């Protein structure tokens, strides 16, 4: 506006201060409800939906701003973005970048751009980034040593369904995103009802195995919506 | 190694010596002489198996020469200080020492707090020591503590001294310094404020800070 | 008992907290201070003093001495408000409506022009409408309103019986160009607050509004 | 229950539930006059003494599939897991014997999936 001086700290201000200072409960607060969710957004731009957000974030406990979905990918544009998200919903913020070998439209190989996206999540104090699993070391740990309170989730999605729940050919993936998130994401494919009853199985033997670190194990498909 | 001789001995013990060996035999149970001043900086070191014997002492003892002690590695004269308090015996930390208020061993207090060892191979086994004659049986966290210097000393507490040792579990980065960066006139004072506000803490403009230091 | 509640010494809602392991808890709340805030920040037109101006934000006041006045200071003194001006049958009742808050600069008004320079930019009326108003007190409520330039100070009352939906005491206001805010609009907000307590879902409040007033409910 | 059985065969009724736990004497004699009336060979579990992955319900699955045109097992669930072994333990029964079709419930909330 300009007039910013006269004003005192706004919600949108005082949501980003929270959490920068390590204030947040986000988290914790998500993990002691026996159900929660968050609203994956697929809007081309934030401000041409800016009347929609409240109504869309309701009933859950934070609002996806899949990075890749949008218009462009230029870090001063996303940063607003956010900014603009966290002043409309005001609830926690998972940023996301999604590659198009996992079934978002982010190019694989382009991690110069990745890196400095990944950044300006973390700069903007976002509850929740997502980092896929599939990225190289190097950018792994770059993000994950600025990441400050930021919950890492660590992903991986199986389109091409190359992995199994009962055969255990996704601990690998588990075993890296263990030391890498807070917050373990798991997606793969149902092809049948049964491949839910696998998949919730393989989550609670996980669960047993490392209380501290939750997870969101889904299949996609008309399928695995049970999941 | 001149511990044996200027402070066990004024204590009570019969410490005989010869050229390369030195034999030392406490008095009877809890009738520790206390000693009323003990320069200590030739066994600086040696100050927290000083303090612990005094804590069981017929009297006031008062420790001097160990003003080192502090940065050694913890604030061990202090450590020292609140570590005994939950055997219930008062310490005074002096300029550069330590005075410790002796007490009847038979009517210490449980130290049901743990004993704390600041991960200090030192502070874990002066308490030893202690926990030899204590009334109640003492918690120690942080066994491991001792391999700086003597890793088998529980091996030995138990093997040679015949002390029954026993494993048990222990029973026990927010608030950083926000820097501002930027230009003036961007909001940077405004958003300043604000956190100020928000955080319940003091901004502090450097460049206000500069001219005060300066003058 | 909430902070809130236990201050205002009035709980209308409770809620269950699971202790797993434990027994479970009831504590109790109040969300009718949190409704006449959401109210007088939302409900009411922009450009209201509330939508106007920052805390603090001057004077206000509350006629009536139940026990929803008492949540009407809460709710007042949470939006900056100070002083708060009182109107009230006797000083016997009005000494009671006052324990309790401290430091919220609370003061009897009994004549105008005892708010000279502090007139209040709003009011919270609860007393009912089915009750005629007492002479000593319309005196200072009827020039209380007619001070100034409400219209464009942006003057807001807030009533909080809500039969009929347009009390005697909101169109005398209406008339002085202040904004009208009916009770049915604070008992939305005093319910939405309840629901997201209870489910931890925070609708929209036109949804909890249109229930409200039959627009899109289930009955 | 052998005269409210046969109540039900002469009323023409198009489905007959006996439980599995009945006198042989009684599953046979309503099984020769069922006529064109369709048996469902039941069991209940209440007291949840069985178990879909143990395999502690084949010997009354294979007791039912002799007597019923239908067989309905109907057992407990503790836990959500229960409907999974469930719903395995149907699939395993249906591909065994394609012909004699299945109700398989657990009861209770817990069950409400199955």
């Amino acid at each position: 506006d300009g007039s910013e001086a006269l004003l005192q700290p706004p919600a949108d201000f005082a949501r980003f201060v929270k959490l920068i200072a390590g204030q947040s409960t986000h988290l914790e607060d998500v993990r002691a409800k026996k159900h929660s969710f968050f609203v994956s957004l697929t809007v081309p731009n934030v401000a041409d939906a800016l009347d929609i957000i409240p109504r869309v974030v309701v009933g859950s406990d934070a609002v996806e701003l899949r990075v890749d979905l949008l218009e462009s990918y230029e870090p001063e544009f996303v940063a607003r973005q956010v900014a603009l998200l966290r002043a409309a919903a005001q609830v926690p913020i998972v940023y996301t970048v999604r590659t198009q070998s996992q079934g978002g439209k982010f190019p694989d190989e382009d991690y110069d751009l990745a890196l400095r996206l990944y950044q300006t999540g973390l700069r903007s104090g976002v509850e929740y980034l997502d980092l896929e699993m599939t990225m190289p070391d190097h950018i792994l740990q770059a993000v994950t040593d600025a990441k400050g309170f930021t919950s890492i989730i660590a992903s991986h999605h199986d389109p091409q369904c190359k992995l199994s729940w009962k055969s255990g050919s996704w601990i690998p993936f588990y075993n890296k995103a263990l030391q890498y998130g807070d917050v373990i994401k798991l997606v793969g494919v149902a092809r049948e009802m049964a491949d839910n009853f696998a998949l919730t199985n393989f989550k609670a033997k996980m669960l047993a195995a490392h209380d501290n670190k939750p997870m969101i194990a889904l299949n996609m498909g008309t399928a695995g919506k049970l999941s | 190694a001149r511990f044996a001789v200027e402070v066990l001995r004024p204590m009570g013990c019969a410490v005989e010596q010869t050229a390369t060996s030195t034999t030392v035999t406490g008095p009877p149970i809890g009738t520790l002489k206390a000693i009323p001043h003990v320069d200590m900086e030739p066994m600086t070191d040696a100050f927290l198996t000083a303090a612990v014997l005094a804590a069981v002492a017929d009297g006031t003892t008062q420790i001097t020469g160990i003003a080192n002690q502090r940065v050694k590695e913890c604030n061990r004269i202090a450590a020292m200080k609140d570590q005994l308090a939950k055997f219930g015996v008062q310490c005074n930390e002096l300029e550069d020492g330590i005075e410790v208020i002796g007490k009847p061993y038979q009517e210490l207090r449980n130290p049901v707090e743990g004993i704390y060892c600041y991960d200090d191979h030192r502070v874990a086994m002066s308490h030893s020591v202690l926990s030899t004659i204590s009334p109640h049986p003492v918690l120690i966290l942080e066994r491991e503590c001792t391999a700086k210097t003597w890793p088998g000393w529980w091996d030995i507490l138990s093997q040679f001294f015949k002390v029954q040792l026993d494993g048990e579990e222990d029973p026990t980065g927010t608030d950083r310094s926000i820097f501002i960066v930027g230009m003036r006139g961007a909001g940077k004072s405004t958003a300043g404020r604000w956190m100020s506000e928000l955080l319940k803490r003091p901004l502090v403009d450097l460049d206000a800070e500069l001219e005060r230091r300066e003058g | 008992a909430t902070d809130a509640a236990r201050t205002i010494g009035a709980v209308n809602t409770i809620i269950p907290q699971t202790r797993d392991g434990s027994t479970t808890t009831l504590v109790g709340d109040n969300t009718d201070w949190r409704g006449m805030v959401h109210a007088l920040l939302h409900s009411s037109g922009s450009g209201s003093v509330v939508q106007r101006t920052a805390a603090p934000r001057g004077a206000a006041m509350v006629v009536g001495s139940g026990g929803t006045a008492r949540a009407a200071i809460y709710a007042l003194h949470d939006l900056g408000f100070a002083p708060i001006w009182i109107v009230a049958r006797s000083e016997e009742r009005v000494a009671e409506l006052v324990r309790g808050f401290d430091g919220y600069d609370l003061r009897r008004m009994t004549s105008p022009h005892q708010g000279k320079d502090n007139m209040p930019s709003v009011v919270i009326s609860t007393i009912p409408a089915t009750q005629p108003i007492d002479p000593s007190m319309r005196e200072v409520i009827v020039e209380v309103l007619k001070h100034g330039h409400p219209s464009a100070e942006g003057k807001v009352l807030l009533e909080m019986a809500y039969q009929p939906p347009r009390t005697p005491l909101m169109t005398l206001a209406e008339d002085q160009g202040w904004r009208t805010v009916g009770g049915l609009e604070v008992l939305a907000a005093q319910g939405w607050y309840q629901f997201q307590l209870w489910t931890g879902i925070t609708p929209l409040y036109e949804e909890a509004r249109a229930a409200v007033m039959g627009e899109d409910s289930v009955e």
